[PDB]
This record gives structure tokens, C-alpha cells and sequence, in this order.
DNA sequence: GAATTCGAGCTCGGTACCCGGGGATC
DNA sequence: CACAGATCCCCGGGTACCGAGCTCGAATTC
């Protein structure tokens, strides 16, 4: 078909709608950096950078020809190219195709919708198809490399560690990992701790020997990661940079991640 | 000396010496700021070059011309001056009371002394002879009068003879609250019993009135406002000049005249040089019977035009503040004064009054001599008083009949007169044409809440400010003299801003000469404007036809023209015009206006014939015989007349109204309108036989006469205006709405199929273009209808549209009414009700109220909007795409790619987006305007951008605008400083708080609000081109912003720490390969 | 004990009118 | 003192919702 082509028929689409299920409106005023290896959905909430990768294998058909393209999600500044994948926006939806057609400085992407009928066919809701134009100038700053040490968590675990963290700039927090399983997310007047294995405070992870004590000055982590309603996931630390960053990737239906910048005051 | 005293300075020996201190050249640098002040005791002198003279010394020599004969009583004419006067152009008519005790020694004849015996009113005719002698003829006789109903006065104040009524009117004046009518007797008020008819209705019967001859017409203003306020006075607002013009058939307020032998043999009685009331050469004492109109002469006499321009300096602590007349240190420094000849249009003298030394630059002197213009006579003064006294002495001695200038009523004359009255206490009542007791006054709008204009009334001097003449003959955003000069004269002038005059004036005479050059060049431009437009000739045509003098024509408005024309007609027919206004003083309307049919909005590429009625409402008034005198509200007055044959009957405002027809009583408004419509038709009969530059001026002159024609209608429908009748005005509009619909239904019924069109017009046979025919009105307005002729060729469609229009006008409407095919659009974009663009057949673009023709916007948005509409209309392959846009409903374009032609239509927008951010952005392209249009206190919504900037200008002591000025302003970017300043003078600020003015925003380099200006560029595009998209401004807006290049950055204070954290950038700030290789580095870094 | 929910309320701006005011058009 | 008329679009500023979110707080309810 048309040159770059991303199709989600049913039964792999159900996974992608499930990924967008919790997120609510969060990733609607977003940026969609499509290309090889898939689509990256980037947004800024509260001053932090949140990402949602969507691999090329993770579509019923993903096909790309040309340089990567980047779309604002708000088509005509209200609607959204991801609003299709919402929780209950279109009840009877089955399928979406994203067809891109143009030349490298100017591509446009069109999104058609397909709802189930009886007797195995689909009505195209041509009242609500979307058309976007490739940005025609953009640059994003995506995370890179791999973390220093990453630990997997759960809903109750992650809920309580987010409870431990601060309120405003007065009280900076710190994810130190001590020797032989002293994972700790404290602040002055609240502190929580886990065991790191390679019951109920025994988190699993890898490269657990890599102790530190990271420090954050900006306490928007709680708001940020609560909006996305993360169900517990990876907590990845990145420190071989002048500015350490911590990434958080829910293990629920989605892989929605959020990088938070830990100020340069890195010590063990 | 003179019988009557001369109230102008013929001599002075002490005055108030104000002058800047920098004028005293050899004095230490610290006695230089400020001004001198304080009384000095020497006659005021003037230094013209090397010579020197007293200002007020006429003598033989002189530094400026003089046309005066007397000067402070001395008679400076060659002995044996006695020019014979048989014909005298008259340009102004004064009136002024004259007391027979005051003219004892004046040595008149009996027949004028008895015409002023306690008192009389004297009608002074000012003018020239064919040999250039300034005449002043005094017309004795001519006393005003009003009517009161005989029975009504007989009842409300028991009356048996007229004399008993004269007695009672005297009796009532002698008891007045403050003793203004001392000695008034029963003989100042002669009366008779006349047999007149009120003019409001057909049923009215001719009653018996008393016609009460007042003298000293201010007593008539009392005896009209305070005498028995429950009786109805009829014509007590008609001044003595109008009585003079009308009572004498043939007389005009502007035209040649002639002295006659008179009633028995009585002659013009030439006054003696001492008994002169005016500054004229020869003077006479006539009565109305010694005068004849002398038709056959047309030409204009030798009258003089002064074209002055003052320049002022501010001399306070802040010499960058703008001058203020009340401040004794903000003084006039220069007065340019050009002296043209009005007949030959030849500049005769170029005078420059200058406080202190002024050496005009040689380049300017040589440009003058190169163009043939006189050499500048620079007159130097020491003090401002001497300079202004010499200017007023020139004005009194030369006596220019016409004065002009640019903005001379809002700045120049108010500045000068405020000086001469506040500061120097000079009586201007004698500096006009009368030697004293004349009007020399200015009026400005001053929160009056109706006043249309700031006036000026000097006696015997017609001030035509070219500012007001040009605001109503050219649509410009800015009416500064430089913009007007470029737009009319094609003359890129250099302006000197008042902020740069102190720096210049402080330097030697050579920079003061530079100021004097900019002063002279301003007045030379204004003289060029005056002689391009020649306002005196058009305004005198109007004054001649109306019956008012020329100054009332320039100033008093459209109603007194109609009232005087109607008054002439009424007095002939035996009618009288009641006073109602004598007792008298939100988008609300008085009655129902005209119908505006609903447009089938959109881009119409088929022919659109535009019919419309010629002179619609005047033709209705004439066709249907509408008047006051023909109206009957009650169906009895016409109970002896056939319906439909002797009278029309129409439901107006749900009130049945009977307008009897002519052959029963001719309308008075019909005859009035005849005269004015003939005048307009005569102007239009010279448009096809004139220059292109002359057809444009003639177009504007016929448009002015059109306004006076439509004001006959308008004069009926003015509430609390003179002699209104909203039954006539509402009838006019009711018939207008009926005719618009009658025409639409006729076109829809008769010519629905091509066979019927061909049956009426066989020349349609060669006009059938290939589509399927139809002929549907797709729009209309008060008189026009836009007939979308499908299946017909645009080629001969106007030639048959003329025949259609004659067919319709013959079939439907009465004879004076006439529909006529005036255009044919080969393409039309019916945007909204009063909005459309369209290219007339094989020709010009007509833009009607779509904000390219509106003075709001900035030249940037107008330039790009014009570029877009030119694409739509002229550039084919965008008219194809645009006409293709209608094959889909608008919302389908939100999904589908727009047709492949329209891409260039967004290239313009894209370019404009580029052009709006570019950091040269000369901000004269970004200057919005708005008219003030009322005192800033008379607003209720005081949150307007031009009010914001008005107060910013008054806060900084800059030049505060005037009530109908245009207030230019930029929208500056919202910056934390601007935020703090607005709250200081008290988020996202309003556009009324980001409202700087351009002079400031350049001086202080305040940067423009790119967001606003582009959102309004797209807003103008959306307002126009919503017609392509089903009139959906929403959809249009969305589809236009899809053109614009979208851009995304990680912001600074984010990009900083990312570049610090070893993230490379990929996109703008690197070569394309470098971005690709870094993108490789990232993708393999994540993978 | 503790993952829902949805009442509870609460600030969110799009949308709708409304109004004055500029300034066009008959 | 001063004084033609009306209609009508669009913009700016104001105000009044209210559908939609979306964050705690004691109710269920694992
Ligand atoms: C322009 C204008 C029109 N009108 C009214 C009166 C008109 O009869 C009616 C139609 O307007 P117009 O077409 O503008 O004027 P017109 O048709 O009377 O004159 P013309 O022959 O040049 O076309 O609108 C005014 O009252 N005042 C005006 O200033
Ligand atoms: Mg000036
Ligand atoms: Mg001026
Ligand atoms: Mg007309
Ligand atoms: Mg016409
Ligand atoms: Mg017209």
C-alpha cells in the first residue's frame, strides 16, 4: 500500500488498547516520533519527560520507508491521534491503520477507524478519521544507554515508595542502595526499605552491587507517576552522566516510562 | 476717530516678553535653559533680514503684503480712491445688530437709520469686485419673524389686536430674569395676521397665524424659548441670513451680485471711510431691492488663500514633552504662512514668522526658485508675542478670505488662540473681517455626545482645514500629513518630529532654518492638497444650492441644508415648519431600515449580474410622493379620494399611512430632491469625459451630493432633530424592502427557464454558455440584487442586463424609480451579509467590507490578505481548487487532502509566517489604528487598545490625540517587564494592555507580539475564506493552520542540561548527515 | 488489614452567548 | 450647543456554565 504503513487489526490491537487503558488523557498533547523500530510517544508532564515505546513488531503490520517522522498528536489542536486507543472513546472499535504518504520534509499521516459489525465486516467512521502533517522541523532528546542498576517493583511497593517521597523543594529525597540488600527510599520524616535479590520487601533486580545515593531536588515525581497510574515496574538509575536520571517503566499492559532528573549531587 | 471702535491692535507699547534663553547667543551656557518672561516696554518689532520695523506700523513700506485700507482709523488709500462697484462676488454673509444711536455720526441716509431705529439686523455681504476691491455691502431691512397660531395666541393671552400682542411680547421680555432687553417697546415686534398652513399633514387646513417680525434676533431666541412655552412657534430658528436669501427670490449665499437702481430710485449709499465696519476697501449701504443676482457670471474673483502651519517648542524641565498652550514656556517658534491666489491658484507669497534667527538652507531656497515659487520672506522676532502679533496683523491686514492648513482646527488655531487669549490677553473679536465684535472662536467636540466635528468660525474668513477634507475623500489608516502626502500627492516628504525640535532650535540659526524649512514644506504640501481637491468650489456649489453660507456648509451638517431647502419650498407653497426642537436636547434605532437578503455564501464562478436601483430612496420619495404635507395618518383626509388612484396606502410600523399622490398635492421633498438630483447628475455627466485623476475626484463629488440627497430621507428619520417625521422615513424604508422582494420575485417568476428569457430578449440566443441555465438571486442589500446567471455567458450579460433592468423597472415600479444592471462579476466570493469580493467582468476587483478595505488592520495583514485573494481570483489553478472545494461538505476536508491546486494558497501563508518573525520587522507594517470617536470618558468599555494607548500618550506628555483622530498602536510582546508595568498602572495580558504606540516602541526598542499578529493574519484569512468551506470559520481556521510549519524544541533550561548530559542534538543546529549519524548513535545506543 | 469507586467536591478551559465598539455596507 | 438614516459583521472583553476529567476518603472488600 502507501509507503509507510502501520496496521493494527484485532487481536494485537487489543494489546495496544490495553497499554493505553490506564493512562487516561495523559499522552494526548504528546509527540509521536515514528520510524524504524516503532513509534515513540513522548510527552512532558509537570516538567518531566515521559515516553511510551511501541515496537515495529508490536503492530499487526509495521512498515517504514524514509527518515523518521514526528507528529504532534493534537490534530487541529483538540483531537488526538492516540484518542482512538483510549479506554472507552469508541466502544465498538476493532482496528486502526496509520498510512503515511509524502516526501521526506513533508509527509502527512492519516488515521482511519474500523468498528466491528455483525457478519465479519467493518464500517469506516469517516466522520472521525484524522490527518496530521509531519512536523517539518523537530528534535527530541530521548534517553540513552542502559542504567547503572535496575530494580523491579510492584503496586504496593511502588505506591509506598512514592508515599515516602517529598512534597516541595524543602526536603530532597534519596534512593540509596546499601551493601547486601539495603535498598532504601527515604527522606527526613519518612523512610522505606527493601531487600534486593538477584516476601513483602524483597524486590528483584540485577547488578545489585552498584551502590549509590542519588538525590532529587524536584518533588514532581509523585504527581507525575500517579497520573500515569503505574502498576509497579522497573526503577532504573542512570549516573554515568553529569546529571543522573532515574527512569520508571510500568510492567502493566504498557511500557510507559518516565525519566526524572536527579541533581548532580551524586555520592554513595 | 471711527464711529465704531476697532478692537484689534493698531498700536502697542508694552507686552509680555517671553522668549527662549538660548536666543541670547553671548551668555554663559548655564543661563540658556528655560525662557525669559515678563513685561517689556517697546513697540513690537519685526526684523525682515537686515531691516527692522514696528509690527503695527502700516506706513508705506512693509515686510508682508497688505490689502487693508484702514488701519486703526487712519485711511491708507491713495486719495481719490473711489472705485465704482457694479458687480461684486459674495463669498460670506454676516449678520450683526446695528444701533441707530450708534451710527449717529456715521452719516447714513434716512432709509437705513430708520431700518435700525432702536436696533436692526444688518446683513453684511462680504466679497470682491472683478478688479479685486474688497467690498462689504450692508443690507438694511431684513428682519426675522416667526408664526404663532392666531386662535391659540388669542386664547392663551387674551388678544384683540396685533398691537396688543406686540405689547405682550414686549411685556414678557421686560420681566426677563437678567436685564438683557432693556427699554424694549411695543414697536420692536411688528406683527400681522397671515393665512398659512402647517406642513405636517394632508388633512391640515390653512389657519390664521400671526407673523411676528422681531429685530435683533437674539430677542427672537428668547421670545422663542421663553415666551409662552405652551404655544407653538413655527419658524423661530430661521436666522436673518436665511430670511434674506429666501425672501428675495434669486439671491444666493455664494455668487456674483449687482447693485441696482432700487425701489423708487434709491441707491447703494457708499459709506464713508470712517464708518466702515469691516476691513474692506469699499463699503455700501443697500437694502434688498438695490441688489440683483447678476446671473451669467460664474468665475471666481481674485480671493486670497492663506495656508498656515505653526511649529511649537516645549520649554519646561522636560523639553521632550509635547507643547501645551496654557504653559507660558511652551511657545510657538515658527509660523509658516503661504499666500496663494484662489482664482489663478498661484502661490504669491511665502512668509515665515520665526522667533529668533532663522537662515533657511540654500538647498531649500534653490528648490523653491527651481519650482518657480516666491522667495521666502523670513521675518524674525525676539518674543513670541511679537511673532504672534505680527501673524495676527498679517491676518487682519492681508485678510485672506480663505484660510487652510492641516489640522488647523485641532492644533494650530487652538494653540495660537490659547496663547493670544490666556497668556497675552489679546481680544480676537476684531481680528476677523469686522473691526470688532466679530466671532473668532474655535469649538471642539469636548464630550458633547453628538458633535460630529470641531468647528471654527472666524467672521468673513472661511477656514477649510484639509484634515477634515481629506478624511472624507480618502480611506487611509493614518492621516498624518506624510502619509496623506504620499498617498495623494506622491510626495515622500521628510517629517520633523516635535521631539527633535528642541535639539535643533538650541543650535544656531542654521538649524532653526531647517525647522523653518520643514514648516514651509508642510504648508506647500497642504497647498497642493487644497488645489488638488479644491474644496472651496464643491462646498460653494453646495452652499449656493442649499441657501446657507459657505461656513455653515463646511461645519453645520446635513440637516441645515435640507432644512433650508425645505424652508424655501414650504414658504413658496404656503406652509410653515413648526419648531419642536426648541424644547429639546446602546445601539438603538428609530424605525426599521432596509432588507439584506441572505447570501448563498461561497465562491461563485458563474456570472453574477448585480442590478440595483439608481437613487433608491430619493426615487421612492419622488415616485410615491412622500412628504409631510402628503401624509395622512387617519383614513378620513382621503375619504373623498379614490384609493390607489389618488393616494397610496401602506402599513408602516403596523400603522396604516395614506400618502396622497401628486395631482392632489405634490410632495415638498420631491421638489427638493429634484434640485439635488439634477446637481448630482450634472457632476456624473462629466466622469466619462475627464482624466482618470479627474474622474476619481468627480466620483467623490457626486458621492457628496449623493449624501445630501439621501439626507433628505435621513432628515425625516432623525429623532429630536429639526422637523422630523418618522412616518415618512419608515415609509421610505418600507417601500424599499417591498421593492427588493418584488424584484426578486419578478426575476424568479418570469425568467426561470431560458425560453422565457429568450422570449423577452432574443439577444440571449447568442449568450447560452454550455451548462444548465438558471437565474436565482443569491444576495441582495437595500437596493441591489445579485442574480447568479447560470448557463449564460458573461460576455454580453451586462448588455442584456441593462435590458432586463429596464424590463423590470417598466413592469414593476413607478417612473422615477429605475433598476439598472450595474456590474457583472465573473467570480464572486459571497462571504457574509455586507462582505464580498469579486472580479467585475474582464476587469477590476471589488472588495466590499472584508477588512482589506477597513482601516483597522496593519499593512502586513492587509498585504498578505490581498496576496491570498489575488491568488483565489486571478491565479487559475487556485480558482479551480477553490471551486472544487464545494463538491465536498466542509468537514470532509478535515480528513482528505485538499485539492492539489490550493498549495500555492498556503505558500503565501507560510511565507507570511516567515516574514512575521524575521528580526528586521519594520514596525510600520505592524501599526494598527482605531478612531477615538468620543471623549475617553464617554466610553463604557474602557478596555480598548486605542484607549490604553491614548492614556499612555497622555501619561508621557506626548501629543494626546483628538476625538476623531486615529490612534496608531502596536501590540508589543508580553514580557515580565510589561506585565509588571501594567499591574503597576493597574497571567496572560489582554490585547488592550499590550497596546504600545509605535513611536515609543521604536525609541525604546519594544518588540512586537508575534503571536498576536500571526493569529490575526490567520484570522483575516479565516474570515474571508470561510466561504470556501461552508462558512465554517472553525474548519477554515483548522485547515489554514495546517499550512503553517510546526516546530518543536526541548526548551532552554531543558536543552542546557541535556547538552550537558552528553545528549547530542539531531535536527536544526547541525548538518543533515550529522543529525543522521547521531540518530544512528542513539538507535544503537538504545538497542 | 487494603485495591475500588465514585460521591464528594474542584479547579479546568472549551463553548456559548452576550455586550460594546469599530467601522463597514446600503 | 449640536444634530441625516439603518443594518450588520467581527473582535475584544466579560461572564456563566458544565462535561471531563482526576485527586483524596472514608465506604467495601479482598
Ligand atoms: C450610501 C448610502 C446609502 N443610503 C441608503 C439610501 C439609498 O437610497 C440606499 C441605497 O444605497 P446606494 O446604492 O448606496 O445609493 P443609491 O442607490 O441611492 O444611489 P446610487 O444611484 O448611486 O446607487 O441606501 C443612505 O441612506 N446613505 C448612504 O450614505
Ligand atoms: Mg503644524
Ligand atoms: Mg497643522
Ligand atoms: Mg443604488
Ligand atoms: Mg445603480
Ligand atoms: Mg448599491
Amino acid at each position: 500500500g502507501a509507503p509507510c504503513q502501520v496496521v493494527l487489526q484485532g487481536a494485537e490491537l487489543n494489546g495496544i488498547l490495553q497499554a493505553f487503558a490506564p493512562l487516561r488523557t495523559s499522552l494526548l498533547d504528546s509527540l509521536l516520533v515514528m520510524g524504524d523500530r516503532g513509534i515513540l510517544i513522548h510527552n512532558t508532564i509537570f516538567g518531566e519527560q515521559v515516553f511510551l515505546p511501541l515496537e515495529h513488531s508490536q503492530f499487526s503490520r509495521y512498515r517504514w520507508r524514509g527518515p523518521t517522522a514526528a507528529f504532534l498528536s493534537l490534530v487541529d489542536q483538540k483531537r488526538s491521534l492516540l484518542s482512538v486507543f483510549r479506554a472507552n472513546q469508541y466502544p465498538d472499535l476493532r482496528r486502526v491503520e496509520l498510512a503515511i504518504t509524502g516526501q521526506a520534509p513533508f509527509r502527512t499521516l492519516v488515521q482511519r477507524i474500523w468498528t466491528t459489525t455483525s457478519d465479519g465486516e467493518a464500517v469506516e467512521l469517516a466522520s472521525e478519521t484524522l490527518m496530521k502533517r509531519e512536523l517539518t522541523s523537530f528534535v527530541v532528546l530521548v534517553p540513552q544507554g542502559t542504567p547503572d542498576v535496575q530494580l523491579r517493583l510492584t503496586r504496593p511497593q511502588l505506591t509506598k515508595v512514592l508515599n515516602a517521597t517529598g512534597a516541595d523543594s524543602a526536603t530532597p529525597t534519596t534512593f540509596e542502595l546499601g551493601v547486601n540488600g539495603k535498598f532504601s527510599v527515604f527522606t527526613t520524616s519518612t523512610c522505606v526499605t527493601f531487600a534486593a535479590r538477584e516476601n513483602a520487601k524483597t524486590v528483584y533486580g540485577e547488578n545489585t552491587h552498584r551502590t549509590f545515593s542519588v538525590v532529587v531536588d524536584d518533588c514532581s515525581m509523585r504527581a507525575v507517576l500517579r497520573r500515569l497510574q503505574v502498576a509497579g515496574g522497573t526503577l532504573k538509575f542512570f549516573l554515568t552522566t553529569p546529571v543522573p536520571s532515574l527512569c520508571v517503566t510500568a510492567t502493566g499492559p504498557n511500557a510507559v516510562s518516565a525519566v526524572f532528573l536527579l541533581k548532580p549531587q551524586k555520592i554513595c | 476717530g471711527p464711529t465704531q471702535r476697532h478692537t484689534y491692535y493698531s498700536e502697542c507699547d508694552e507686552f509680555r516678553f517671553i522668549a527662549p534663553r538660548v536666543l541670547d547667543e553671548d551668555a554663559p551656557p548655564e543661563k540658556r535653559a528655560g525662557v525669559h518672561d515678563g513685561h517689556l516696554k517697546r513697540a513690537p518689532k519685526v526684523y525682515c533680514g537686515g531691516d527692522e520695523r514696528d509690527v503695527l506700523r502700516v506706513g508705506s513700506g512693509g515686510f508682508w503684503p497688505r490689502r487693508s485700507r484702514l488701519w486703526g482709523g487712519v485711511d491708507h488709500a491713495p486719495a481719490g480712491f473711489n472705485p465704482t462697484v457694479t458687480v461684486f462676488h459674495v463669498y460670506d454673509i454676516l449678520e450683526n445688530v446695528e444701533h441707530a444711536y450708534g451710527m449717529r455720526a456715521a452719516q447714513f441716509h434716512a432709509r437705513f437709520m430708520d431700518a435700525i431705529t432702536p436696533t436692526g439686523t444688518v446683513i453684511t455681504l462680504l466679497g470682491l469686485t472683478p478688479e479685486g476691491h474688497r467690498v462689504a455691502v450692508h443690507v438694511y431691512g431684513t428682519r426675522q419673524y416667526f408664526y404663532m397660531n392666531k386662535e391659540e395666541v388669542d386664547r392663551h393671552l387674551q388678544c384683540r389686536a396685533p398691537r396688543d400682542l406686540c405689547e405682550r411680547m414686549a411685556a414678557a421680555l421686560r420681566e426677563s430674569p437678567g436685564a438683557s432687553f432693556r427699554g424694549i417697546s411695543a414697536d420692536h415686534f411688528e406683527a400681522e395676521v397671515v393665512e398659512r398652513t402647517d406642513v405636517y399633514y394632508y388633512e391640515t387646513r390653512p389657519a390664521l397665524f400671526y407673523r411676528v417680525y422681531v429685530r435683533s434676533g437674539r430677542v427672537l431666541s428668547y421670545l422663542c424659548d421663553n415666551f409662552c412655552p405652551a404655544i407653538k412657534k413655527y419658524e423661530g430658528g430661521v436666522d436673518a441670513t436665511t430670511r434674506f436669501i429666501l425672501d428675495n427670490p434669486g439671491f444666493v449665499t455664494f455668487g456674483w451680485y449687482r447693485l441696482k437702481p432700487g425701489r423708487n430710485n434709491t441707491l447703494a449709499q457708499p459709506r464713508a471711510p470712517m464708518a466702515f465696519g469691516t476691513s474692506s476697501d469699499v463699503e455700501f449701504n443697500c437694502t434688498a431691492d438695490n441688489l440683483a443676482i447678476e446671473g451669467g457670471m460664474s468665475d471666481l474673483p481674485a480671493y486670497k488663500l492663506m495656508c498656515f502651519d505653526i511649529e511649537c517648542k516645549a520649554g519646561g524641565e522636560d523639553e521632550l514633552a509635547f507643547p501645551v498652550a496654557g504653559h507660558p514656556e511652551d511657545l510657538v517658534i515658527q509660523i509658516s504662512c503661504l499666500l496663494y491666489d484662489l482664482s489663478t491658484t498661484a502661490l504669491e507669497h511665502v512668509l515665515l514668522f520665526s522667533l529668533g534667527s532663522c537662515d533657511l538652507p540654500e538647498s531649500h531656497l534653490n528648490e523653491l526658485a527651481a519650482r518657480g515659487l516666491p522667495t521666502p520672506v523670513v521675518l524674525e522676532f525676539d518674543s513670541e508675542f511679537e511673532m504672534l502679533l505680527a501673524f495676527m496683523t498679517l491676518v487682519k491686514q492681508y485678510g485672506p478670505e480663505f484660510v487652510t492648513g492641516y489640522n488647523i482646527i485641532n492644533f494650530d488655531w487652538p494653540f495660537l488662540l490659547a496663547k493670544l487669549t490666556d497668556i497675552y490677553k489679546v481680544p480676537l473679536d476684531g481680528y476677523g473681517r469686522m473691526n470688532g465684535r466679530g466671532v473668532f472662536r474655535v469649538w471642539d467636540i469636548g464630550q458633547s455626545h453628538f458633535q460630529k466635528r470641531s468647528k471654527i468660525k472666524v467672521n468673513g474668513m472661511v477656514n477649510i482645514d484639509m484634515y477634515g477634507i481629506i478624511t472624507d475623500k480618502i480611506k487611509l489608516s493614518s492621516y498624518k500629513l506624510n502619509a496623506v502626502a504620499e498617498a495623494v500627492l506622491k510626495d515622500k516628504k521628510k517629517d520633523l518630529s516635535y521631539r527633535d525640535i528642541p535639539a535643533y532650535y538650541a543650535t544656531g540659526p542654521a538649524q532653526r532654518g531647517v525647522i523653518g524649512e520643514y514648516c514651509i514644506q508642510d504648508s506647500l504640501l497642504v497647498g497642493q492638497l487644497f488645489f488638488k481637491f479644491l474644496p472651496h468650489l464643491e462646498l460653494s456649489a453646495v452652499a449656493r444650492l442649499a441657501g446657507i453660507n459657505i461656513t455653515r456648509t463646511i461645519y453645520d451638517g446635513q440637516q441645515i441644508r435640507v432644512f433650508t431647502c425645505l424652508l424655501r419650498l414650504a414658504d413658496q407653497k404656503g406652509f410653515i415648519l413648526p419648531d419642536t426642537q426648541g424644547r429639546f436636547r446602546g445601539r438603538h434605532v428609530g424605525y426599521q431600515g432596509a432588507r439584506v437578503l441572505d447570501p448563498t455564501s461561497g465562491f461563485h464562478v458563474n456570472p453574477v449580474v448585480v442590478f440595483d436601483f439608481a437613487s433608491l430612496y430619493p426615487s421612492i420619495i419622488q415616485a410615491h410622493n412622500l412628504c409631510f404635507s402628503t401624509l395622512s395618518l387617519r383614513a378620513d383626509a382621503v375619504a373623498h379620494l379614490e384609493a390607489g388612484k389618488d393616494y397610496l396606502e401602506i402599513e408602516v410600523g403596523g400603522r396604516r399611512l395614506f400618502f396622497v399622490k401628486a395631482h392632489v398635492r405634490e410632495s415638498l421633498l420631491s421638489i427638493l430632491l429634484r434640485d439635488w438630483l439634477a446637481m448630482r447628475k450634472q457632476i456624473r455627466s462629466r466622469i466619462p469625459q475627464s482624466s482618470p485623476e479627474e474622474a476619481v475626484l468627480l466620483d467623490k463629488q457626486q458621492a457628496a451630493i449623493k449624501v445630501v440627497c439621501n439626507s433628505v430621507y435621513g432628515f425625516t428619520g432623525v429623532q429630536h432633530g429639526l422637523l422630523p417625521c418618522l412616518h415618512v422615513a419608515a415609509t421610505v424604508t418600507t417601500i424599499g424592502r417591498e421593492m427588493l422582494l418584488a424584484t426578486r420575485e419578478y426575476v424568479h417568476a418570469r425568467w426561470a427557464a431560458f425560453e422565457q428569457l429568450l422570449a423577452d430578449f432574443p439577444e440571449a440566443a447568442d449568450m447560452r454558455a454550455p451548462g444548465p441555465y438558471s437565474m436565482r438571486i443569491i444576495y441582495g442589500d437595500t437596493d441591489s440584487i445579485f442574480v447568479l446567471c447560470r448557463g449564460l455567458t458573461a460576455a454580453g450579460l451586462t448588455a442584456m442586463g441593462d435590458k432586463m433592468a429596464s424590463h423590470i423597472s417598466r413592469a414593476l415600479f413607478l417612473p422615477p424609480i429605475k433598476l439598472e444592471c450595474e456590474k457583472t462579476f465573473t467570480k464572486l466570493l459571497l462571504i457574509a451579509k455586507k462582505k464580498y469580493i469579486g472580479v467585475i467582468y474582464g476587469g477590476k476587483m471589488l472588495i466590499k467590507g472584508v477588512d482589506l478595505v477597513r482601516k483597522n488592520n496593519c499593512a502586513f495583514i492587509n498585504r498578505t490578505s490581498r496576496a491570498l485573494v489575488d491568488l483565489l481570483f486571478y491565479d487559475d489553478t487556485v480558482s479551480g481548487a477553490a471551486a472544487a472545494l464545494a463538491e465536498r461538505p466542509a468537514e470532509e476536508w478535515l480528513a482528505r487532502p485538499l485539492p492539489e491546486g490550493l498549495q500555492a494558497f498556503g505558500a503565501v501563508l507560510v511565507d507570511a509566517h516567515r516574514r512575521i518573525t524575521d528580526p528586521e520587522r519594520d514596525i510600520q507594517d505592524f501599526v494598527l489604528t482605531a478612531e477615538l470617536s468620543r471623549h475617553p470618558r464617554a466610553y463604557t468599555n474602557k478596555r480598548l487598545a486605542h484607549l490604553t494607548v491614548y492614556y499612555k500618550l497622555m501619561a508621557r506628555r506626548a501629543q494626546v490625540p483628538s476625538i476623531k483622530d486615529r490612534i496608531p498602536y502596536v501590540i508589543v510582546a508580553q514580557t515580565r517587564e510589561v506585565e509588571e508595568t501594567v499591574a503597576r498602572l493597574a497571567r496572560k495580558l489582554l490585547v488592550s494592555e499590550l497596546a504600545e504606540d509605535p513611536a515609543y516602541a521604536i525609541a525604546h526598542g519594544v518588540a512586537l507580539n508575534t503571536d498576536y499578529y500571526f493569529s490575526h493574519l490567520l484570522g483575516a484569512a479565516c474570515v474571508t475564506f470561510k466561504a470556501l468551506f461552508g462558512n465554517n470559520a472553525k474548519i477554515t481556521e483548522s485547515l489554514l493552520k495546517r499550512f503553517i510549519p510546526e516546530v518543536w524544541h526541548p526548551p532552554d533550561d531543558v536543552a542546557a542540561r541535556l547538552r550537558a548530559a552528553g545528549f547530542g542534538a539531531v535536527g536544526a543546529g547541525a548538518t543533515a548527515e550529522e543529525t543522521r549519524r547521531m540518530l544512528h548513535r542513539a538507535f544503537d545506543t538504545l538497542a
